[PDB]
């Protein structure tokens, strides 16, 4: 997972 | 309602840990800048999945959008903080980090800084409301797309229309059609100064190690995707009133 993709999914 | 969600979700303000010790050049300046960027953008990230409507949009549309209006959504918050903090002026780019005239000149981006203080200064023009400004913020996230559309483009029309409903509710509180169109003819020309401030960011993301310019990681994240996209001519800025 990307940061933006971390980020957005916790 | 929903402005009144925007108003309570608006990030607090962050220090952009400038070291006034060390000389003044322009890769001080622009590294001090770019990781105070990437500091905002996790602050965008946080915003953005509270705002109203937001989490209709799949995961895939949501980066796409974050990815597209991040130079815009920065610029206009800069925009809002010289405007309520320096009455428009200086640069407020943090409470650590104000820019004067020898600061513009020092970052080597002397009229790129006019051209985000001429904002500022539409801002002081206008009496900008708080109300106005949070609506507006939205509405530059949601500003530009990918030329052949997203993969929910009804659910992100539906979410755009919702917010320009909300600002033409929200002008009357200042006739009020003349206000409406004094703030779509703003927003639209953010397009023109965000296309300048991304060609310099991009250069300086290429020559990065020349000029010993620094990027932080979410920096590095966003403009590695963003640059050939906006390159190649694959990103579609929205506009109001087409030139
Ligand atoms: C923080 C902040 N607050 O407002 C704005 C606008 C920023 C910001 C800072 C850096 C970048 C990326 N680097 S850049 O293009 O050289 C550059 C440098 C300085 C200003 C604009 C662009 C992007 C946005």
């Amino acid at each position: 997972k990307s940061l933006l993709q971390q980020l957005l999914t916790e | 309602s929903p402005v009144m969600v925007l108003e309570n979700i608006e990030p607090e303000i962050v220090y952009a840990g400038y070291d006034s010790s060390k000389p003044d050049t322009a890769e001080n300046l622009l590294s001090t800048l770019n990781r105070l960027a990437g500091k905002q953008m996790i602050q965008v990230v946080k915003w953005a999945k509270v705002l109203p409507g937001f989490k209709n949009l799949p995961l895939e549309d949501q980066i796409t959008l974050i990815q597209y209006s991040w130079m815009s959504l920065l610029s206009f918050a800069l925009s809002w903080r010289s405007y309520k903090h320096t009455n428009s002026q200086f640069l407020y780019f943090a409470p650590d980090l104000v820019f004067n005239e020898e600061k513009m000149h020092q970052s080597a981006m002397y009229e790129l800084c006019q051209g985000m203080h001429q904002i500022s200064l539409q801002f002081v023009r206008l009496q900008l409301t708080f109300e106005e400004y949070t609506i507006m913020k939205v509405l530059l996230l949601l500003s530009t797309i990918p030329k052949d559309g997203l993969k929910s483009q009804a659910a992100f029309e539906e979410m755009r229309t919702n917010y320009i409903k909300e600002l033409r509710k929200m002008v009357t509180k200042s006739q009020s059609w003349q206000r409406f169109y004094q703030l779509t003819k703003l927003l639209d020309s953010m397009h023109d100064l965000v296309s300048d401030l991304l060609e310099f960011c991009f250069y300086t993301f290429r020559e990065s190690h020349a000029l010993k310019v620094e990027f932080p990681a979410m920096l590095v994240e966003i403009i590695s995707d963003q640059l050939p996209k906006v390159e190649s001519g694959n990103a579609k800025p929205l506009y109001f009133h087409r030139k």
